[PDB]
């Protein structure tokens, strides 16, 4: 139940331009308020050398990927961090590096 | 723009 302002990988509404210069290894990965989707969340990461860009789904109250729904996004976000189950399926991506605002 | 989930 902690603000989204207050997490050290969320950077609020820089663009997919600027989340390209912050995320360089694997694992990296920051939080962004979406441009192409207004009003959506994104989960941006750098894997297998490329940046991918999620949409953080919220759906009937809920924040999720493809599994277990949250009420908040800091809670899915720190559920993948610490269990490092993978963002999805298809992806095979985990969360190692939090990217500091 | 492209969005893996969407």
């Amino acid at each position: 139940s902690k603000p989204l302002a207050e997490q050290d990988w969320y950077h609020g509404a820089i663009p997919r331009i600027e989340a390209q210069e912050l995320l360089k290894k694997q694992g990296d990965f920051l939080v962004r308020e979406s441009h192409g989707k207004p009003g959506e969340y994104v989960l941006s990461v750098y894997s297998d050398g490329q940046r991918r860009h999620f949409i953080i789904q919220y759906v009937d109250n809920m924040y999720r990927f493809e599994g277990t729904g949250f009420s908040n996004i800091p809670q899915l976000i720190d559920h993948h961090y610490t269990t490092k189950q993978v963002i999805t399926k298809k992806s095979g991506v985990v969360l190692l590096n939090p990217i500091p605002k | 723009d492209e969005y893996e989930n969407v």
